[PDB]
């Protein structure tokens, strides 16, 4: 359980640009033991990465290269985050 | 359609 | 971290077939303090689950519902164990 406790936002939530990272946080300092799953799915290959900082955050950023509609699924014990998938336009450069 | 689907703990 | 500590192994991590669940394991128990990231990659999202045993194993399950070759990384501490990132073929049923 958890998932209803956790929230994500930030500007790779709600738009981005064909390879530049695209930035967000997740918050599941209320949400007790678990593990967090992140998917990106589109026209192209994304590259995730993912920071667990020392303040009650964790920092993802995901590259794709080809403009067009992704979705950003988050999961806290294999259930989605409120409002995920999250469905963003990515744009030309 | 291609995916990148990661989870930690 | 001790990345090249960590060892995984299954069948999950050698062969799969489409919508059904491929598994494998991580032991991590010599390898001390650290975070486990798995990745998949490929034609379609994945479903993974995960299981922390009392026996010092870590069981892995994930399931892909299209066809094709999918890449499996495993990295400890943000560095790739042994073997990862694998590559998997996932066949269409028949």
């Amino acid at each position: 359980g958890g998932a209803h406790k956790v929230r994500a936002g930030g500007p790779g939530l709600e738009r981005a640009e064909a390879g530049v990272p695209a930035e967000f946080s997740i918050w599941t300092r209320e949400a007790g033991a678990g593990g967090l799953a992140i998917a990106v799915e589109g026209p192209s290959k994304a590259e995730i990465s993912f920071e667990d900082r020392k303040d009650g955050s964790c920092g993802v950023a995901y590259v794709v290269q080809e403009p067009g509609d992704y979705e950003v699924s988050v999961k806290f014990n294999e259930e989605h985050i409120p409002d995920s998938p999250f469905v963003v336009p990515v744009a030309s450069p | 359609r291609v995916a990148s689907s990661v989870f930690i703990t």
